[PDB]
């Protein structure tokens, strides 16, 4: 894998720790630019706990790299993404994913 | 002007004398407005003045106007049409019933000085009868 | 890729100052310009979609992003086509592609960010600085066939300020050496302000105003083009008058000097209040005398060159002239009494007034050309040491005061000539029509939506003419075409009020012309099948005196309100949703029984307008001039799509440039590879190279054919096309110092000219052999190559991964048999069907499925106007703060996306 490219800076000091709940707002696109998911469409931030394996590996590492209040772009290869199986009906097999993730807060 | 037009429509000598005068004197009714019956000055003047009478009549009186036109086609006299309307004061258009009548009445009441109108059934009957007579005779003149 | 896609997207709009700069041979314009934008407020996510904010430059002709749909997923702003070049904080935007660019502490544009944009037209190049730090990326080698203006594109939720220098915004950073503040580019007859770009609609006092196309300046409008006056030889009889006119002009000069207060002194200085040249003409120094004399000779030579003839009429007239009296007060230290020659006895024909205007134009243009040759340029602020002048612009663009001054100065000379008696015969003027665009394309047509068509009743609406130029208004049929003048065909009955006319299947006199603010009431009576027009409540009559404009109208599908506005025109369409808003309904129509068109509508009537963005559409099966035949593949030939000119070599034949493409694209791979005559099975099954060909038939001139590919965003309906007109730009990313890291070329048209493959000996005569041009694309490496008659060509192209390319052919027909798309193959190379269709990905047999067809470029198309528009507030914040642009209320639309066309 996952590459992180900052879009807007965070505080630069606080980073998620294992067992902490990260609240994020994200938009997901395929490598060719086709949007397939977005929490902003549902108007509800997405919460997940680090280290519980609730999210794909690319997310688990990229959000950990990010810092609170930061906006970033995560480029996740297939292996860190759903991989060969994919997500039938949503993500094709062997698909690189691009995410625009904002880390709103830690709880 | 409407009474003169009604006399012209009713009298067969009137139309012929008007026609003869125009042809003999080579009057250019087209020049006057800017020969054919549509260019007759009586009809042209009545048509130009008709909007004044229609504005005199209120929108709710359209059905009464249709009834009066039907009676005039039945050839009853002016006083007989007056009596018919006086008895059928009802059958007036229903603003709630129809949806064009709503905005028509809004526009009618918007103009000032039109609030103290339609309160007198005799006034309603007079205007309805006059406009209906003019309209009936105009229709006969337009299409035989 | 198959089903239509949907998504909610933000409305985006662009704002520019009225600053236009360009480059041309002999132009009076400076070449290097600089401006800044300061960001005060940005809401990163006002809606679900990220806020849009881009700054940059755009080309006057070509950059026209309309609200709503467009390229890609809509929201088109700066850098979403090949006419604009934008910077958003993290990327360089051009051609709807985002290219990352490095800067210290790079981040998306945020509050208190200052973006400095520098344009150097000499290279040409566009560079950016963010908060004073260089942005390691540049645009260069872009087209220079228009005028460039600063621009910011944005969605709702932004507040920015243009800083243009001078009194119009104080720069936070020093412009690079040699670059000029953009406030100096404001033209003499204009005032600096912020405006939208190519708007078809604006808010008005009574209601929204419909706006026709704007008249735009061209980069060639800044090149002075005087008539040469050196080859002209001055006749001796005119030589006699040359000195006399010089003396009279000097006398007028002296009287003007005494009016201003100029007086005599050995040296010249304004504050010292003295002049060396104030002495008599003969007493005037010989160099200045000869200088006035040669200006005189230039006046007569310009007269001759313009072409009017000068002939001596009366010597008694010459002898009757006398000098006016002036007092001792007008007498001034020189000692010579100014003696201006009286000319009250002579007057000017209006033709000769036009002549004096033309003479002043020529004089100013000659002066401007000489100054440009010397190296001067235009600037709203005068800078003599820098050779910048406020007047160094063509006469047509000069302001009224200077024009009047020069015109009077020359009218005095014409007065002198006529008083001396020389008759001057203004030459006959031959009108010339520029016809820059077709008339139907030029006029913008607005109409009600098709679903509102009325098939019965009596309907009324109003159209107020804010301007008084070319505008038509009336009733159209639902199948009205967008590229035809209103009323030129049988699909519309309209009234033209510029010159009172009624249009339906042609023009006839009717009514009278309108004044500014006049209201035209349009009525349609479908019980009587008549159409009536009123002007300010008065029925318009024909010459014969008929009240009805049109009669015996067939209902057909129904009728819709319609108007058309020519360039620079403004109208106000009132369909009558608020009956009280109608101004003349009560006077005419209400008693007649007509009903406002939108009387009982709970929502405003939706409208469509004729967008002038060329788009590719399938060739109609009944096109009068063009026919396409689908040829089956035989044993010796592949499948073909052949174009023929139906009406070639006959009257009413249409011969014009034709832009054709195939309905489906080929897409390059996401990732490129790192670093007799049977096909070999393994090679053909593993190849990523695809082929197609074009046969130009014998008799069709190869010099009038271009073959290759286009991207989804090609929109140039250029009636005089050549490879030099193709959009192109190079994006160069480097390091902190030099070290160019990546130079990428970007375009939308990759073609070879058919004239490159005609032998020099074969040139000049019609050939009897067909020309076959083959195009090969490697979808795994991005390389495109061409062959001509089986011979490899030098031309080659490189494209980026995921690029979509449509096979294309641009041709000017010269024969009944023009061209043929051949969907064949070559040895060990796959056909186009294998690339286009997934199920055929491994099938080497050429195919032409029904979906694959020929599409032609149509110049105009119907487009729905949004019901609501972004509210943008522009105002001069202050002398130092600059010009503020603000947009706060969000606006979204539900977009429908066609995947294969990427729009």
């Amino acid at each position: 894998g996952v590459q992180v490219e900052t879009i807007s800076p965070g505080d630069g000091r606080t980073f998620p720790k294992r067992g902490q709940t990260c609240v994020v707002h994200y938009t997901g696109m395929l490598e060719d630019g086709k949007k397939f998911d977005s929490s902003r469409d549902r108007n509800k931030p997405f919460k997940f706990t680090l280290g519980k394996q609730e999210v794909i590996r690319g997310w688990e590492e990229g959000v950990a790299q990010m810092s609170v209040g930061q906006r970033a772009k995560l480029i996740i290869s297939s292996d860190y993404a759903y991989g060969a199986t994919g997500h039938p009906g949503i993500i094709p097999p062997h698909a690189t994913l691009v995410f625009d993730v904002e880390l709103l807060k830690l709880e | 002007v409407g009474e003169i037009f009604i006399y012209w429509s009713k009298s067969h000598n009137f139309k012929r004398e008007e026609q003869n005068f125009v042809v003999q004197n080579e009057i250019n009714n087209m020049s006057f407005l800017t020969y054919s019956v549509q260019t007759s000055l009586i009809v042209a003047t009545l048509k130009k003045m008709l909007p004044i009478g229609l504005n005199m009549c209120a929108p709710t009186d359209q059905d009464l106007i249709v009834l009066a036109k039907a009676r005039y086609a039945l050839k009853d006299t002016d006083e007989e049409v007056r009596e018919f309307l006086q008895n059928n004061l009802n059958l007036q258009g229903k603003v709630e019933g129809s949806p064009s009548l709503r905005w028509q009445m809004a526009l009618y009441r918007g103009v000032p000085g039109r609030e103290e109108d339609a309160d007198d059934p005799e006034k309603i009957v007079r205007r309805v009868q006059e406009v209906s007579a003019v309209l009936y005779h105009l229709d006969q003149t337009e299409h035989p | 890729e198959l089903l239509l896609q949907t998504n909610l997207i933000n409305y985006v709009t662009s704002i520019r100052p009225n600053i236009f700069v360009g480059r041309a041979e002999g132009s009076t314009q400076y070449g290097k310009w600089y401006f800044e934008v300061m960001v005060d407020e940005v809401a990163p996510f006002l809606t679900a979609q990220a806020t849009h904010l881009r700054v940059g430059w755009a080309l006057s002709e070509g950059y026209s992003p309309y609200p709503g749909g467009g390229e890609g997923w809509g929201g088109n702003g700066v850098g979403d086509d090949l006419y604009s070049y934008g910077f958003d904080g993290l990327h360089l935007w051009t051609g709807h592609v985002a290219r990352p660019v490095t800067s210290p502490g790079q981040h998306l544009l945020a509050p208190e960010d200052v973006v400095s944009c520098c344009l150097d037209l000499s290279v040409p190049s566009i560079s950016f600085r963010i908060n004073g730090c260089p942005v390691q990326g540049v645009f260069e080698s872009f087209n220079l066939d228009g005028l460039f203006f600063p621009v910011v594109s944005f969605s709702a939720g932004i507040k920015v300020r243009f800083l243009l220098g001078g009194r119009h915004g104080e720069f936070k950073f020093l412009p690079p050496p040699g670059y000029a503040p953009c406030h100096e580019a404001v033209l003499p007859r204009e005032r600096l302000h912020l405006q939208p770009i190519k708007e078809y609609r604006r808010e008005g006092p009574r209601g929204p105003h419909l706006v026709g196309p704007s008249r735009c300046l061209s980069h060639l409008d800044f090149v002075p083009c005087p008539v040469d006056t050196i080859q002209i030889v001055l006749p001796p009889h005119l030589e006699r008058i040359r000195e006399k006119l010089a003396e009279n002009i000097h006398e007028l000069w002296a009287l003007t000097r005494i009016e201003q207060g100029w007086t005599y002194g050995p040296v010249r200085d304004d504050n010292k209040r003295l002049h060396p040249c104030l002495v008599n003409f003969h007493s005037l120094p010989e160099p200045e005398r000869n200088y006035n004399l040669q200006m005189s000779g230039e006046t007569l030579k310009t007269l001759l060159a313009l072409g009017c003839h000068v002939g001596m009429a009366d010597e008694k007239a010459e002898d009757n002239l006398k000098k006016t009296k002036l007092p001792k007060t007008y007498m001034m230290s020189n000692g010579y009494k100014p003696a201006p020659l009286d000319l009250s006895h002579v007057r000017l024909t209006p033709a000769q007034t036009t002549l004096v205007d033309r003479l002043a134009e020529n004089g100013h243009n000659v002066w401007a050309r000489d100054r440009v040759a010397q190296g001067w340029s235009y600037s709203a602020v005068q800078d003599i040491p820098a050779r910048r002048n406020p007047r160094l612009v063509p006469y047509r663009l000069l302001d009224e005061a200077t024009k009047r001054s020069n015109r009077d100065s020359l009218c005095q000379a014409v007065r002198t000539l006529l008083g001396y008696g020389y008759n001057i015969e203004p030459p006959d003027q031959e009108p010339s029509q520029v016809d820059s665009q077709s008339r139907g394309d030029r006029a913008r047509i607005f109409r009600a939506e098709k679903s509102y068509a009325v098939q019965s009743g009596r309907w009324y609406f109003e159209f107020e003419a804010v301007t008084t130029g070319e505008m038509r208004v009336g009733w159209a049929r639902p199948e009205l075409r967008p590229d035809v003048e209103l009323g030129a065909d049988d699909l519309a009955y309209v009234f033209n009020g510029h010159r009172g006319q009624r249009w339906h299947l042609g023009s006839e006199p009717f009514g009278r012309p309108w004044q500014s603010g006049d209201v035209v009431g349009c009525m349609i009576d479908l019980t009587e099948n008549t159409i009536i027009f009123t002007l300010n409540g008065e029925v318009l009559m024909s010459d014969s005196g008929s009240e009805t404009a049109f009669r015996d109208i067939e209902i057909g599908d129904g009728f819709l309100p319609v108007c058309s506005l020519g360039p620079g025109q403004v109208g106000h369409l009132n369909l009558g949703q608020d009956v009280s808003s109608l101004r003349f309904f009560a006077i005419c129509g209400l008693q007649e029984g007509f009903e406002p068109f939108a009387i009982n509508m709970q929502r405003p009537v939706t409208t469509w307008f004729s967008k002038s963005l060329p788009q590719f559409e399938p060739v109609p099966l009944e096109h009068p001039h063009y026919e396409v035949a689908r040829m089956d593949g035989t044993v010796d030939t592949p499948p073909c799509l052949r174009l023929t000119h139906r009406t070639w070599g006959s009257q009413n034949s249409l011969v014009e440039m034709l832009f054709l493409r195939l309905s489906l694209p080929v897409q390059f791979h996401q990732h490129f590879r790192c670093t007799d005559n049977r096909d070999d099975p393994e090679i053909i099954l593993n190849t990523t190279t695809y082929y197609y060909s074009v046969r130009v038939f014998a008799g069709q001139e190869p010099s009038c054919v271009w073959v290759g590919w286009v991207t989804p965003d090609y929109h140039q309906h250029d009636m005089s096309f050549d490879l030099s007109k193709v959009r192109a730009v190079t994006v160069t990313m480097g390091d902190e110092q030099g070290n160019v890291h990546s130079s990428l070329k970007c375009s939308n048209c990759y073609m070879v000219w058919g004239g490159d493959f005609v032998s020099p000996g074969q040139q000049g005569r019609i050939s009897h052999t067909d020309l076959v041009i083959g195009c090969l694309v490697d979808l795994a490496t991005g390389l495109m190559t061409f062959t001509a008659n089986g011979k490899e060509s030098n031309t080659f192209f490189q494209v980026e991964p995921n690029t979509k390319l449509f096979p294309a052919v641009f041709v000017l027909p010269t024969h009944q048999n023009v061209v043929q798309f051949e969907l064949g193959k070559q040895k060990n190379i796959m056909p186009l069907s294998a690339a286009m269709f997934l199920s055929e990905r491994k099938n080497p047999a050429p195919q032409c499925p029904p979906r694959l067809e020929v599409q032609m470029l149509m110049p105009v198309s119907w487009s729905r106007m949004p019901n609501h528009f972004l509210q943008v507030d522009t105002r001069r914040a202050g002398e130092r703060l600059g010009w503020a642009v603000q947009c706060q209320e969000p606006l979204m639309m539900m977009a429908l996306h066609i995947p294969e066309e990427n729009r």
